[PDB]
RNA sequence: AGUAGAAACAAGGCC
RNA sequence: GGCCUGCU
C-alpha cells in the first residue's frame, strides 16, 4: 500500500515525475553515486575536529520520534536541521548514548548466527590452549595463504548467485543452481535466516564474506592452516614462536 | 509488410512490440515479418487473458467489460509483454508463492484455477508438430501448453481446454481474419517461412572526422597518417637498430662510477647567519611547576579552579615590570594581558562556582597580541589594478640563520631522568597467553625507563595544550579562550600532583583550510633569565613577575621568578600532529624492542632483563670532548624517545628532506663500512640536494651537525 | 657529553636501525596557495627537455604541439625525451621473443573485457574534471552531468549501457558543430567545436599535500570523463600484461614485491660463480613522467595489438592519440597583497594569457613569459610528455622491457644484468667478470635507456656490492628489514566511525605486526596509547571516572544502569578487554557473552535511525590513504551496531550559486530508495536493462499486490485499490 | 677493522704495564675461569685508579697504562672497536 | 606583530 | 544591531 502511494506522491511532482520518466535502469547507479559531496582526503584530522561540534553525526528522520529532543538536564539530542544533500538530520552523539540505556530493545539472539565468521573466530579462540614461547631465529618465507577460515570453496561470482537466491530468491533471473554443495548451503542458509530482520544487504555482504574464498599473499613460518593464519600475529614473530591450538582442533 | 501494423493493430501492441524489438537488438527495417508474428502472438496473449475475471470461487466470471468493483480479477495474468528481467523476476514470484517448478523457458500466462502456466505459440505450420516440437523444447514440464494454427485447429495434451470454447472461436476468428487479409496483402511468399535464427554481430569501432586527423598529428615526426604508421609498425621486425644508434651515440653519454672511499665524503656544510632562535609552542628546558598535590587523574577534574589553586600555591608576587623585550611588539600589551589575566582570574574565585572554560574580553590590548582584524580585505581585481604597490605575496627562500648551542643543551636536558612519573597508562586484558605476559614485563620495564623523563613530560604538555587548543577553537570559535596549561604527574612518595606552567588565550579560530591559522598567545613562569642567551628568545616578551624561595643549602636562593609571554599560532594539521605525540613512545621503543629481538635472536632466550639490568652492553648515544660516550639501553630508550618528540615538536619540510637526502648517504656510507665497495654517479649533486633543506630550522640543523660529528667518527 | 642518537649507527648498522631516520610523527608538508606555478614550471621544464623536437601546429585544437620522437641523439648525461620509434620498436620485439604469446593472450582478455564492460565502471574513481561545470567533482556526478548533456545534444548511444557505446558518442561528440551546456550563476550555453574538443582534451591541475620526503611542492593532474574509459581500456591491458612479467612489481602489493626482489637478488648473485662479480644498483629516475611522450605510448600498443581487429586497435590507440593532444588547465591562480592599501585579490589563471606581468616577481614573469606561446583558451599545451603517472602501467612495461634486454641474449658480451623496475625507481643486479666489465654494462644500460625518453637520476642513486639495497623504502640487507616508520601514521583514529575506527585501529596493529615485525610490548603499547586517543577523541571515558565531558552525564548513567559492566563497549565507556591475542576479534563479539540482554537489544537494534548502508561496495571498506603511497582501501571487520553512524557533510554548499545539486542530490536519493524499496537487490546487484523507473515500479506493484493476496496480508480491496492507483500513475506519466 | 694488542706479559705485584692495541675504543678482560670483564672505554671498579685509557687518533692506536698490579688483573685483555685475539697478562 | 615558507593564513559571502 | 557556512 504505502510503497506505491510515496510513488504516486513523487510523480506528482513535475521535476521527480521527469526524473522516473527519463531516467532508465541501467542508469540507476550513476544517479544514486550522484553526490556534491567529495570523498574526505584526511578523515582522522576532521573526526577530530567534528566532534568537537554539537550536532556532529547524522541520523534518520525517525529519531526525531524516538528520542526526545533534550535529556534530563536539557542537553540537545538531536536537531531539526537536515543534512546537506540527504534528508537525514544531524544529531549529537548522545542520541546514540541515550539510544543504548532508553531506546527500545528487541532480540539480537540471530545476530550470531547472522555474523558467523566473527563469532567462529570467538569461538575457536575461546577454547585455545596456548604453550611456552621458544626464542629461536624466524625463517618468515612470503607465500600465497588463504584467510578466511569458512570459504565454502565458492568464488565471488560463484556464491554471489546463490546469496541473491538465500536472500533475494525473486531477482535471480535465468540463473538456476546447478551443483548440489550450492543447494544444500541455500537450504541451510534459508531455513536458518528464514525471519532475520538486520538488513538484507548486510546478510548478502556477511554472506558473501563466509562462503567467498579469499587469498593472501604474508610472510609465513610454519602454519600454513586457515585456521591458524588467523592468529599468525599470535603465533610467530621475530625471533619467538608461540605454540597454540584453536579450539577447532 | 509493414503497413499491415500500420493499419490494422491497436497503439499499445505496435509499441509494445517495438520494444521487444529493441530488447535483443535487431533493427525492424532488415527483417519485419518476426515483428507481425511476435506481435500477433502477442495480440493472441491479450485476447485469450482480458475478458476474463474470476470471483472467489473458480469457474471464472466472464463480462465483456468490467464493471466497477472490487471484483476486478483477471483470470489470466500475462507473462510476455515484459521485459526479460521482469518476466524471470513474476516467474520466481509466482514460483515462491505458488509453491510450483520454476521453468526454464518464458511462459505466457498464469492461472489460478490449474495454478499454473501457459505459453501460447500460434505458428504458420500447423499444430501438431509445433506442439511437440516446444514440448521437447521445454524438459519434464507440467505447465500445460496449448497452440493454435492458422486453418483453425486446437490441440492440447489431457485433452484440455482451460476456458469456455466461444473465446476459441474468437481467437479462430482473428486467426483467420489475419490470415484472408493477407490475401488482400499477399505474403505467403515468405509468411510461412521468414526466421530462421539468425544471431550475430560485428563490433564497429570506427576512428573518423576530426578525431582521425588527431591521429594523424600523434605520429613520429617523418609519418603522414595513421594508416601508414601502422603498415610500418607491422612490417616492421628487428634488425639491430638499437645497437647502430648506441654506437652513433656520442660517448660522453656515460654513467661513470666514481669510487667511495673513507676520503671521499666531505662533511655537510651549515649555512651562516643570525644565530637560530625558538619555535617551540612551549617551553621545554624552562618550564617551572606550581602544585597542588591533589589525588585527581589527568582528565578528572576542572582546569580553571586546578589553575587558581596551584596560583594561591605561590606567595610572593610583584607588580611586574618589562625585562626583555618582544623588539618587534609592543611590550606594554603583553604586560596589561597579563594584569588582565590575574584580575580575571580573581573575578572567577570570587564567584560561586569555577566556569568549565571561561571567555576573556576583547580589549585593544589582546586584539594586538592575537592579530585581529589585520587579514587585508578581499576585493575583485577589477577594482584595484592601478595601485602600484599591488604585487604577489612574498615568495622567497627563507631567512638564512646558523645553528646556536641551546638546542643541543636542550636536547641534553629532554633526555635526562625526572623526579615524576609522566605517563599514567589505560588498562589491558589480562594477559593469558606466555608470549603476553613477557610482553608486559617488557612494556612495565619500558615504563618504568621512560615515564621519568623530560621527553614524556613533553608529550603530555603537547598533547593537552593541542586538544585543548583544538577543541576551544572547535567550540568558540569566535570568542577569546582562557586555557590554563596543566599537566598532572605522580610523585615518588606516589603521592599524584597536578602542574600549571601557565595560561594560553586562543583567539579568533574560524578555520577553513587544514593550513588556515589561529592566533594565541602563550604565557609561562620559568626562573631562566633570558639575558643570558637572547638570541633563542628573539619572538618572546620576558616579565619579571616574582621570586621564589627553593630550599637549598645555601640559606635560601629567593632566585627572580620571570614570565615567558608571546604571540604563538597553530593550525588545524599542526593541533592534531601535536594531539598525536604519544606515538612518539611507539616509535622509540618499537626501535629498541627490534635491537632485543635481533640479539635474543642470538642467544636462545628472551635478553631483556639482563640488558635493562646488568647494564653491561652500551651503544654510543653521544660524544664528549674525551671521546664517544656509550650508555646503556635505557639512556638509547630515552635518547630515541627525545628524537621523536624533537622530531614531532620541530617537525617542518626542511626536515623531512635533510631526512630523506640524508639517510641517503648514511646509506651509502654503511655501505662503505661494510666493504660493499660503495660507487656513486654523481656526489656532489647529492651534497647540493642535502645542503638545500638546510636553511634556519634549529632541529634539521643540529641534524646536520649530528651527521658530520658521526662521519668524522666513521670512515676510520 | 652532548647526546647524539646518529652516533647510534655506529654499532648498529644503518638498516637494522632505518627507523629512527623517518620523521613521520610530525605534520607533513602542505601546501597553501595555489599550484599554478608548480604546474607553469612543470609544462616549460617538460618543452624543454625537449626543445629539438620539431614544433607544429594542430589543425583541429589551433595549439603549438612539439614532437621530439626521432630527433637529434643526447650528447650530454642531462634528461632527454628524445626517445627512438625503431629503439622502442625494437625493446617491444625482444620483450615479445623472450616471452611469446604475451601480447596476443592479453590483447584476448582485453577485447574480453572491452566488450562486456559497462558504464557504471567509470563511477568507481576518485576526483574527475567535469568540464560541464570546468571544475574537479566527483567521478560519479561528472559522468551524469557529462551524460544528461549528451542526451541533450543527441548523442543517445549510451543508452545501450556499454562503455564502448559510451566511448563510440564521446568521439562522435568530437565532429558536432555545436553543443549545448548548462551553467547557474540557469543559462544555456553554446560551445564551438574547438572550444568543446579543449574541454575534452584539458586537464586540471591541483598540488598534492601530506607528501613525506621532499623540500619542495609538486603538482598533479586529473583527466575529464571522455578519455577515462580509453585509460581505463589501456591500463587493463598493460595490467594484464604486466601480470605475465616477473620483472614488473606495479601490479603486485608489497609483500609480493619483497619476494620478487628477494628472488631476482637470489638468481643473480647464486648463478654467478665466484670469477663473476656482482654489483646492485639502486636506481630512481629523474623527471619520469616528464618525459615519457604519448606517441611512444601509442607505437608500444599498436604494436601490442598487431594482428587483431581493428576495431580493438582503434578503441586501445585513442588514449594516446588524446593524449598526445593533451592539455593542461595552468591551475586556481595567483593572489597578491597590497600593503600600502591593506587588501587581497584573487585572479584566475585563465588571465595569465594577457594580464601585464608588473605584478609578478621575477621567476614567476619569466615562467609565465615562457609558458605565454603554449597558452590557448586559459590552458597550455602538453604534447611532449605525461603529467602526472596515468599510464603508470605502460611505463612499467616498457621499464620493463629494458631490463629484459639484457639477458645475456641481447648484450652479447659477458656483462649482463637483471632487476626490478616500478614506474620512478628500480633496482638493478648487474653481474660482469671484472670492473671493467661491470661499467660497460651499467654504461649501456644507461644508454640504452637514454635512447628510450628513460633518464637515471645520478644524484639519487647509487651503486654497491649485491647483499645491501633499497627499493621504494624497503631496504634489503640480506634479507629485508622492517621500518615500521612508514605505518606509523597509521596508528590513531582513522576517523570512520567509532566502531569503524576501533576495528581498523585493532587490524593495524595486528597487520603491521604479522608483516613490519612489530613488537608484542610495542603492539601492546600502541593497543594503550590508541584507546587512550579514541576515548579522547569520542568523548566516551571509562565511565567510572570524573571527566566531565559533553557526553560523560549519559555515558555514567548508562555505567550505572548496567549490571555485567565488563561488557559494555568503549564506545560507551567500558572497559577494554583487548590484547595480543585478541587483536582480530570484533569488540562486539568479544563483549556479546557480558553484555546485559538489555543493552545488548538496545545497541544491535536494526531499527536504530543511524546505521545506513548504501551499496555491497561501501559496507565494512574504508579508504584511508597511506603514508608515501596512493590511496588505498581496506577491509575492517566491524558489527553493525547503533556506533555505526556515518558523520556529517561538508554543508558549505549552501553559499554557493550550485546549490541546486542538493535539491537534485535529495530527489535522485528519494527515487532510488523508493526503487530499492520496490527492487530489494539494487543496492547488492546493480539493475540493469533499458526500461524507465515507472514501468517497472508500477509492473511489480501490479504483481507483488497480486501474489501477496494469493498468500498475506493484502486484501480484494486492497489488492483492486493498488491496481486502479497504478492506472491512475500510468495516466499521470501519459500527461 | 682488524685489531692487535701489544705489552703483555708476566709482572711483578705492584708494577706496570703499558697495552697497546693497534687498529670509541676500549679495553675489556678475560680470567681463565670467566667470561668477560670491562676494564675501560670511564674505568670500572675494581681498576679505578689504578689504570689509564688513552687513544692517538694519528697513529690508529688505543693504549692502557696499567700501574700498581695485583695478582686478581691476571687475564687476557682484549681490545675492541670488532675483537682483538687479546694479549695475556700474568701478575 | 605572529604562524609559515616558493604561497598563503591573520574569517568568507549574502543583504 | 539582526540571520547563514565552515573540505564545495
Amino acid at each position: 500500500m504505502e510503497r506505491i502511494k510515496e510513488l504516486r506522491d513523487l510523480m506528482s511532482q513535475s521535476r521527480t515525475r521527469e526524473i522516473l520518466t527519463k531516467t532508465t535502469v541501467d542508469h540507476m547507479a550513476i544517479i544514486k553515486k550522484y553526490t556534491s559531496g567529495r570523498q574526505e582526503k584526511n578523515p582522522a584530522l576532521r573526526m577530530k575536529w567534528m566532534m568537537a561540534m554539537k550536532y556532529p553525526i547524522t541520523a534518520d528522520k525517525r529519531i526525531m520520534e524516538m528520542i526526545p529532543e533534550r535529556n534530563e538536564q536539557g542537553q540537545t539530542l538531536w536537531s531539526k536541521t537536515n543534512d546537506a544533500g540527504s534528508d537525514r538530520v544531524m544529531v549529537s552523539p548522545l542520541a546514540v548514548t541515550w539510544w543504548n540505556r532508553n531506546g527500545p530493545t528487541t532480540s539480537a539472539v540471530h545476530y550470531p548466527k547472522i555474523y558467523k565468521t566473527y563469532f567462529e573466530k570467538v569461538e575457536r579462540l575461546k577454547h585455545g590452549t596456548f604453550g611456552p614461547v621458544h626464542f629461536r631465529n624466524q625463517v618468515k618465507i612470503r607465500r600465497r595463504v588463504d584467510i578466511n577460515p569458512g570459504h565454502a570453496d565458492l568464488s565471488a561470482k560463484e556464491a554471489q548467485d546463490v546469496i541473491m537466491e538465500v536472500v533475494f530468491p525473486n531477482e535471480v533471473g535465468a540463473r538456476i543452481l546447478t551443483s548440489e554443495s550450492q543447494l544444500t548451503i541455500t537450504k541451510e542458509k534459508k531455513e536458518e535466516l528464514q525471519d532475520c530482520k538486520i538488513s538484507p544487504l548486510m546478510v548478502a555482504y556477511m554472506l558473501e564474506r563466509e562462503l567467498v574464498r579469499k587469498t593472501r599473499f604474508l610472510p609465513v613460518a610454519g602454519g600454513t592452516s586457515s585456521v591458524y593464519i588467523e592468529v599468525l600475529h599470535l603465533t610467530q614473530g621475530t625471533c619467538w614462536e608461540q605454540m597454540y591450538t584453536p579450539g577447532g582442533e | 509488410m509493414e503497413d499491415f501494423v500500420r493499419q490494422c493493430f491497436n497503439p499499445m501492441i505496435v509499441e509494445l512490440a517495438e520494444k521487444a524489438m529493441k530488447e535483443y537488438g535487431e533493427d525492424l527495417k532488415i527483417e519485419t515479418n518476426k515483428f507481425a508474428a511476435i506481435c500477433t502472438h502477442l495480440e493472441v496473449c491479450f485476447m485469450y487473458s482480458d475478458f476474463h475475471f474470476i470471483n472467489e470461487r473458480g469457474e471464472s466470471i466472464i463480462v465483456e467489460s468490467g464493471d466497477p468493483n472490487a471484483l476486478l480479477k483477471h483470470r489470466f495474468e500475462i507473462i510476455e509483454g515484459r521485459d526479460r528481467t521482469m518476466a524471470w523476476t513474476v516467474v520466481n514470484s509466482i514460483c515462491n508463492t505458488t509453491g510450483a517448478e520454476k521453468p526454464k523457458f518464458l511462459p505466457d500466462l498464469y492461472d489460478y484455477k490449474e495454478n499454473r502456466f501457459i505459453e501460447i505459440g500460434v505458428t504458420r505450420r500447423e499444430v501438431h508438430i509445433y506442439y511437440l516440437e516446444k514440448a521437447n523444447k521445454i524438459k519434464s514440464e507440467k505447465t500445460h501448453i496449448h497452440i493454435f494454427s492458422f486453418t483453425g485447429e486446437e490441440m492440447a495434451t489431457k485433452a484440455d481446454y482451460t476456458l469456455d470454447e466461444e473465446s476459441r472461436a474468437r481467437i479462430k476468428t482473428r486467426l483467420f481474419t489475419i490470415r484472408q487479409e493477407m490475401a488482400s496483402r499477399g505474403l505467403w511468399d515468405s509468411f510461412r517461412q521468414s526466421e530462421r535464427g539468425e544471431e550475430t554481430i560485428e563490433e564497429r569501432f570506427e576512428i573518423t572526422g576530426t578525431m582521425r586527423r588527431l591521429a594523424d598529428q600523434s605520429l613520429p615526426p617523418n609519418f603522414s597518417s595513421l594508416e601508414n604508421f601502422r603498415a610500418y609498425v607491422d612490417g616492421f621486425e628487428p634488425n639491430g637498430y638499437i645497437e647502430g644508434k648506441l654506437s652513433q651515440m656520442s660517448k660522453e653519454v656515460n654513467a661513470r662510477i666514481e669510487p667511495f672511499l673513507k676520503t671521499t665524503p666531505r662533511p655537510l656544510r651549515l649555512p651562516d647567519g643570525p644565530p637560530c632562535s625558538q619555535r617551540s609552542k612551549f617551553l621545554l628546558m624552562d618550564a617551572l611547576k606550581l602544585s597542588i598535590e591533589d589525588p585527581s587523574h589527568e582528565g578528572e577534574g576542572i582546569p580553571l579552579y586546578d589553575a587558581i589553586k596551584c596560583m594561591r600555591t605561590f606567595f610572593g608576587w610583584k607588580e611586574p615590570n618589562v625585562v626583555k623585550p618582544h623588539e618587534k611588539g609592543i611590550n606594554p600589551n603583553y604586560l596589561l594581558a597579563w594584569k588582565q589575566v590575574l584580575a580575571e582570574l580573581q573575578d572567577i574565585e570570587n564567584e560561586e562556582k569555577i566556569p568549565k572554560t571561561k571567555n576573556m574580553k576583547k580589549t585593544s590590548q589582546l586584539k594586538w597580541a592575537l592579530g585581529e582584524n589585520m587579514a587585508p580585505e578581499k576585493v575583485d581585481f577589477d577594482d584595484c589594478k592601478d595601485v602600484s604597490d599591488l604585487k604577489q605575496y612574498d615568495s622567497d627562500e627563507p631567512e638564512l640563520r646558523s645553528l646556536a648551542s641551546w638546542i643541543q643543551s636542550e636536547f641534553n636536558k629532554a633526555c635526562e631522568l625526572t623526579d615524576s612519573s609522566w605517563i599514567e597508562l589505560d588498562e589491558i586484558g589480562e594477559d593469558v597467553a606466555p608470549i603476553e605476559h613477557i610482553a608486559s614485563m617488557r612494556r612495565n620495564y619500558f615504563t618504568a625507563e621512560v615515564s621519568h623523563c623530560r621527553a614524556t613530560e613533553y608529550i603530555m604538555k603537547g598533547v593537552y595544550i593541542n586538544t585543548a587548543l583544538l577543541n576551544a577553537s572547535c567550540a568558540a570559535m569566535d570568542d577569546f579562550q582562557l586555557i590554563p596549561m596543566i599537566s598532572k604527574c605522580r610523585t615518588k612518595e606516589g603521592r599524584r600532583k597536578t602542574n600549571l606552567y601557565g595560561f594560553i588565550i586562543k583567539g579568533r579560530s574560524h578555520l577553513r583550510n587544514d593550513t588556515d591559522v589561529v592566533n594565541f598567545v602563550s604565557m609561562e613562569f620559568s626562573l631562566t633569565d633570558p639575558r643570558l642567551e637572547p638570541h633563542k628568545w628573539e619572538k618572546y616578551c620576558v616579565l619579571e613577575i616574582g621570586d621564589m624561595l627553593l630550599r637549598s643549602a645555601i640559606g635560601q636562593v629567593s632566585r627572580p621568578m620571570f614570565l615567558y609571554v608571546r604571540t604563538n599560532g597553530t593550525s588545524k594539521i599542526k593541533m592534531k600532529w601535536g594531539m598525536e605525540m604519544r606515538r612518539c613512545l611507539l616509535q622509540s621503543l618499537q626501535q629498541i624492542e627490534s635491537m632485543i629481538e635481533a640479539e635474543s635472536s642470538v642467544k636462545e632466550k628472551d635478553m631483556t632483563k639482563e640488558f635493562f639490568e646488568n647494564k653491561s652492553e652500551t651503544w654510543p648515544i653521544g660524544e664528549s670532548p674525551k671521546g664517544v660516550e656509550e650508555g646503556s639501553i635505557g639512556k638509547v630508550c630515552r635518547t630515541l624517545l627525545a628524537k621523536s618528540v624533537f622530531n614531532s615538536l620541530y617537525a617542518s619540510p626542511q626536515l623531512e628532506g635533510f631526512s630523506a637526502e640524508s639517510r641517503k648517504l648514511l646509506l651509502i656510507v654503511q655501505a662503505l663500512r661494510d666493504n660493499l665497495e660503495p660507487g656513486t654517479f654523481d656526489l656532489g649533486g647529492l651534497y647540493e640536494a642535502i645542503e638545500e633543506c638546510l636553511i634556519n630550522d634549529p632541529w634539521v640543523l643540529l641534524n646536520a651537525s649530528w651527521f658530520n660529528s658521526f662521519l668524522t667518527h666513521a670512515l676510520r | 657529553m652532548d647526546v647524539n642518537p646518529t652516533l647510534l649507527f655506529l654499532k648498529v648498522p644503518a638498516q637494522n636501525a632505518i627507523s629512527t631516520t623517518f620523521p613521520y610523527t610530525g605534520d607533513p608538508p602542505y601546501s597553501h596557495g595555489t599550484g599554478t606555478g608548480y604546474t607553469m614550471d612543470t609544462v616549460n621544464r617538460t618543452h624543454q627537455y625537449s626543445e629539438k623536437g620539431r614544433w607544429t601546429t594542430n589543425t583541429e585544437t589551433g595549439a603549438p604541439q612539439l614532437n621530439p620522437i626521432d630527433g637529434p641523439l643526447p650528447e650530454d648525461n642531462e634528461p632527454s625525451g628524445y626517445a627512438q620509434t625503431d629503439c622502442v620498436l625494437e625493446a617491444m620485439a625482444f620483450l615479445e621473443e623472450s616471452h611469446p604469446g604475451i601480447f596476443e593472450n592479453s590483447c584476448l582478455e582485453t577485447m574480453e573485457v572491452v566488450q562486456q564492460t559497462r558504464v557504471d565502471k567509470l563511477t568507481q574513481g576518485r576526483q574527475t574534471y567535469d568540464w560541464t561545470l570546468n571544475r574537479n567533482q566527483p567521478a560519479a556526478t561528472a559522468l551524469a552531468n557529462t551524460i544528461e548533456v549528451f542526451r541533450s545534444n543527441g548523442l543517445t548511444a549510451n543508452e545501450s549501457g556499454r562503455l564502448i557505446d559510451f566511448l563510440k558518442d564521446v568521439m562522435e561528440s568530437m565532429d558536432k558543430e555545436e553543443m549545448e551546456i548548462t551553467t547557474h550563476f540557469k543559462k544555456k550555453q553554446r560551445l564551438n567545436k574547438r572550444s568543446y574538443l579543449i574541454r575534452a582534451l584539458t586537464l586540471n591541475t591541483m598540488t598534492k599535500d601530506a607528501e613525506r620526503g621532499k623540500l619542495k611542492r609538486r603538482a598533479i593532474a586529473t583527466p575529464g570523463m571522455q578519455i577515462r574509459g580509453f585509460v581505463y581500456f589501456v591500463e587493463t591491458l598493460a595490467r594484464s600484461i604486466c601480470e605475465k612479467l616477473e620483472q614488473s612489481g606495479l601490479p603486485v602489493g608489497g609483500n609480493e614485491k619483497k619476494a620478487k626482489l628477494a628472488n631476482v637478488v637470489r638468481k643473480m648473485m647464486t648463478n654467478s660463480q665466484d670469477t663473476e662479480l656482482s654489483f646492485t644498483i639502486t636506481g630512481d629516475n629523474t623527471k619520469w613522467n616528464e618525459n615519457q611522450n604519448p606517441r611512444m605510448f601509442l607505437a608500444m600498443i599498436t604494436y601490442i595489438t598487431r594482428n587483431q581487429p581493428e576495431w580493438f586497435r582503434n578503441v586501445l590507440s585513442i588514449a594516446p592519440i588524446m593524449f598526445s593532444n593533451k592539455m593542461a588547465r595552468l591551475g586556481k591562480g595567483y593572489m597578491f597583497e597590497s600593503k600600502s592599501m591593506k587588501l587581497r585579490t584573487q585572479i584566475p589563471a585563465e588571465m595569465l594569457a594577457s594580464i601585464d606581468l608588473k605584478y609578478f616577481n621575477d621567476s614567476t614573469r619569466k615562467k609565465i613569459e615562457k609558458i605565454r606561446p603554449l597558452l590557448i583558451d586559459g590552458t597550455a599545451s602538453l604534447s611532449p610528455g605525461m603529467m602526472m603517472g596515468m599510464f603508470n602501467m605502460l611505463s612499467t612495461v616498457l621499464g620493463v622491457s629494458i631490463l629484459n634486454l639484457g639477458q645475456k641474449r641481447y648484450t652479447k658480451t659477458t656483462y649482463w644484468w637483471d632487476g626490478l623496475q616500478s614506474s620512478d625507481d628500480f633496482a638493478l643486479i648487474v653481474n660482469a667478470p671484472n670492473h671493467e666489465g661491470i661499467q660497460a654494462g651499467v654504461d649501456r644500460f644507461y644508454r640504452t635507456c637514454k635512447l628510450l625518453g628513460i633518464n637515471m637520476s645520478k644524484k639519487k642513486s647509487y651503486i654497491n656490492r649485491t647483499g645491501t639495497f633499497e627499493f621504494t623504502s624497503f631496504f634489503y640487507r640480506y634479507g629485508f628489514v622492517a621500518n615500521f616508520s612508514m605505518e606509523l601514521p597509521s596508528f590513531g583514529v582513522s576517523g570512520i566511525n567509532e566502531s569503524a575506527d576501533m576495528s581498523i585501529g585493532v587490524t593495524v596493529i595486528k597487520n603491521n605486526m604479522i608483516n613490519n615485525d612489530l613488537g608484542p610490548a610495542t603492539a601492546q603499547m600502541a593497543l594503550q596509547l590508541f584507546i587512550k586517543d579514541y576515548r579522547y577523541t569520542y568523548r566516551c571515558h571509562r565511565g567510572d571516572t570524573q571527566i566531565q565531558t559533553r557526553r560523560s552525564f549519559e555515558i555514567k548513567k548508562l555505567w550505572e544502569q548496567t549490571r555485567s559492566k565488563a561488557g559494555l563497549l568503549v564506545s560507551d565507556g567500558g572497559p577494554n578487554l583487548y590484547n595480543i591475542r585478541n587483536l582480530h576479534i570484533p569488540e562486539v563479539c568479544l563483549k556479546w557473552e557480558l553484555m546485559d540482554e538489555d543493552y545488548q537489544g538496545r545497541l544491535c537494534n536494526p531499527l536504530n535511525p543511524f546505521v545506513s548502508h548504501k551499496e555491497i561496495e561501501s559496507v565494512n571498506n574504508a579508504v584511508m590513504m597511506p603514508a608515501h603511497g596512493p590511496a588505498k582501501n581496506m577491509e575492517y571487520d566491524a558489527v553493525a551496531t547503533t556506533h555505526s553512524w556515518i558523520p556529517k557533510r561538508n554543508r558549505s554548499i549552501l553559499n554557493t550559486s550550485q546549490r541546486g545539486i542538493l535539491e537534485d542530490e535529495q530527489m535522485y536519493q528519494k527515487c532510488c530508495n523508493l526503487f530499492e524499496k520496490f527492487f530489494p537487490s539494487s543496492s547488492y546487484r546493480r539493475p540493469v536493462g533499458i526500461s524507465s523507473m515507472v514501468e517497472a515500479m508500477v509492473s511489480r506493484a501490479r504483481i507483488d499486490a497480486r501474489i501477496d493476496f494469493e498468500s498475506g496480508r493484502i486484501k480484494k480491496e486492497e489488492f483492486a485499490e493498488i491496481m486502479k492507483i497504478c492506472s491512475t500513475i500510468e495516466e499521470l506519466r501519459r500527461q | 677493522v682488524q685489531l692487535q694488542e701489544s705489552g703483555g706479559g708476566l709482572v711483578q705485584p705492584g708494577g706496570s704495564l703499558r697495552l697497546s692495541c693497534a687498529a670509541a675504543m676500549g679495553w675489556y678482560r678475560q680470567v681463565p675461569g670467566k667470561e668477560r670483564e670491562l676494564v675501560a672505554t670511564n674505568f670500572a671498579d675494581s681498576a679505578r685508579g689504578r689504570f689509564t685509557i688513552s687513544r692517538g687518533n694519528a697513529k690508529n692506536t688505543v693504549y692502557l697504562q696499567m700501574n700498581n698490579l695485583k695478582p686478581e688483573d691476571t687475564a687476557v685483555y682484549y681490545c675492541w672497536s670488532t675483537w682483538g685475539q687479546g694479549t695475556q697478562v700474568t701478575v
